[PDB]
């Protein structure tokens, strides 16, 4: 038989089969549901609508993710995530398939607990996995060691692994990611008229940042730069048509990862957690950590975030360390690819979570060895 | 047998380019993990042969390209993957030419 | 027509590598170099001053 990998994450939904190159099945993670009247007799329209539809039907829908940081908070919406994934973009009977689910970092335990219980009482899979997205991605890369930053959509998170043991008091977790910078897009995009209000244009303004953001190798030259020229200014084209102009916000947006204080939070950019991660750990595998440096996930996508990281870094640490970020074009996915090797690996089919196990032992099953 | 002189030359000119898959070289690219390729000749004979461009299977070996959904993404590779990937490519194109060898044999023998 | 434009960029681009890492490998040489030379240097100049209290 074969497990199904189903990277939930936090605003994009990445399903598949264990043993494929790439996911079969990328929509967001959004249900919608309408918020007019409706006039039309025999349209016959549904109530809700979830993943790629609600996107076509946005200017109708009110859209809401049901997944805040990581945590699930709407756990009906989140059921029907799953039967839309399992049902009609996979159209596999999930009764027959394990399933490999992902997770945080530093989550609470009822979201793991709760997600198991569906997975087993709703949909009635025969076993079940709930896997940390920072080792799926180091499988995918393949390395064995390296502390690897995860920036998806909902948490940012640093995990350091060495020789396949990874150090959990040297764990961090950061709620800023691009979510967070979608917002503060919409905020700054109003020094130039354009306003962006509604929760359907929240995905226009994701279009943009997704298009046109890119990180400054120096944020004050490039302020100079474009407080002088025009050469950085680029030009979008809304749904509607009337064009609108980017200028200087194309780099300070992807600079709120760096300085979190734009956003009015506390901490310290990914490139001080990644050290302070870093200076956590013990002596004598800093120099490995250093020379293995792992970006995944959605928000590492923009370009020059490498070339950034690594800058910052090397001003950090010693003078005398070779400090390497290694960033794959396929960085998006990486989770997802390493949750399929893992569930292909056959050494891993005796750390699934029978039924029967679950059957005997409630959802407390879910925090033991298979943590 | 029943097949062509120009079939005949197609097989040797193919377990030519088998032959020439071999001496490709790829390093490692200036700071990164990327393999790029050094030398070329062979690559450009044996793209002349296979009937493909060199450029374009360079980039097709260095760069493959996966279905993510509705998009393609980039794969990345270095030396030890795109050698992995070249004796596949090899070892399949003549098992694949010995196949069909075998089934064109089966026909001229077929009543 | 920048396809001129972006080949010679890449060959400027390979001679500008093997330049920085001929110059990593001499550097690493004469790095090496020294640090040997001068834990030679310590060494005999403690073994000096060892001999010159024996000769006082
Ligand atoms: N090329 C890109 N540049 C900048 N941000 C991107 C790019 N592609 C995707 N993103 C951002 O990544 C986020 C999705 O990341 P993802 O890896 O899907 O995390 P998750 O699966 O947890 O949602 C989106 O919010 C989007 O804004």
């Amino acid at each position: 038989t074969t497990a199904l990998v189903c990277d939930n994450g936090s605003g994009l939904v990445k399903a598949g089969f264990a043993g494929d190159d790439a996911p079969r099945a990328v929509f967001p993670s959004i249900v919608g549901r309408p918020r007019h009247q409706g006039v039309m007799v025999g349209m016959g329209q549904k109530d809700s609508y979830v993943g790629d539809e609600a996107q076509s039907k946005r200017g109708i829908l009110t859209l809401k993710y049901p997944i805040e940081h990581g945590i699930i908070t709407n756990w009906d919406d989140m059921e029907k995530i799953w039967h839309h994934t399992f049902y009609n973009e996979l159209r596999v009977a999930p009764e027959e398939h394990p399933t490999l689910l992902t997770e945080a970092p530093l989550n609470p335990k009822a979201n793991r607990e709760k997600m198991t219980q569906i997975m087993f009482e709703t949909f009635n899979v025969p076993a079940m996995y709930v896997a940390i997205q920072a080792v799926l991605s180091l499988y995918a890369s393949g390395r064995t060691t390296g502390i690897v930053l995860d920036s998806g959509d909902g948490v940012t998170h640093n995990v350091p692994i060495y020789e396949g043991y990874a150090l959990p008091h040297a764990i961090m977790r950061l709620d800023l990611a691009g979510r967070d910078l979608t917002d503060y897009l919409m905020k700054i995009l109003t020094e130039r008229g354009y306003s962006f209000v509604t929760t359907a244009e929240r995905e226009i303004v994701r279009d943009i940042k997704e298009k046109l953001c890119y990180v400054a190798l120096d944020f004050e030259n490039e302020m100079a730069t474009a407080a002088s020229s025009s050469s950085l200014e680029k030009s979008y084209e809304l749904p509607d048509g009337q064009v609108i102009t980017i200028g200087n916000e194309r780099f300070r947006c992807p600079e709120t990862l760096f300085q979190p204080s734009f956003i009015g939070m506390e901490s310290a950019g990914i490139h001080e957690t990644t050290y302070n991660s870093i200076m956590k750990c013990d002596i004598d595998i800093r120099k490995d950590l250093y020379a293995n440096n792992v970006l995944s996930g959605g928000t590492t996508m923009y370009p020059g975030i490498a070339d950034r990281m690594q800058k910052e870094i090397t001003a950090l640490a010693p003078s005398t360390m070779k400090i390497k970020i290694i960033a794959p074009p396929e960085r998006k996915y990486s989770v997802w690819i390493g949750g399929s090797i893992l569930a292909s690996l056959s050494t891993f089919q005796q750390m699934w979570i029978s039924k029967q196990e679950y059957d005997e032992a409630g959802p407390s099953i879910v925090h033991r060895k298979c943590f | 047998l029943g097949f062509t002189s120009e079939e005949k030359n197609s097989m040797y000119k193919l377990t030519g380019a088998i032959m020439h898959f071999g001496n490709m070289k790829f390093k490692l690219k200036q700071r990164e993990e990327q393999a790029e390729p050094d030398g070329t000749e062979e690559a450009d004979k044996s793209a002349y042969l296979m009937g493909l461009n060199s450029a374009d299977l360079l980039k097709g070996l260095c760069h493959p390209r996966v279905k993510v959904g509705n998009e393609y993404v980039t794969k990345g590779q270095n030396v030890q993957q795109v050698i992995y990937a070249t004796g596949a490519l090899a070892k399949a194109v003549y098992e694949r030419m010995f196949n069909w060898m075998v089934t064109r044999i089966n026909a001229t023998l077929e009543t | 027509s920048l396809q001129k434009k972006l080949k010679g960029t890449e060959d400027e681009l390979d001679k500008y590598s093997e330049a920085l890492k001929d110059a990593q490998e001499k550097l690493e040489l004469a790095e090496k170099k020294a640090t040997d030379a001068e834990a030679d240097v310590a060494s005999l100049n403690r073994r000096i001053q060892l001999v010159e209290e024996e000769l006082d």
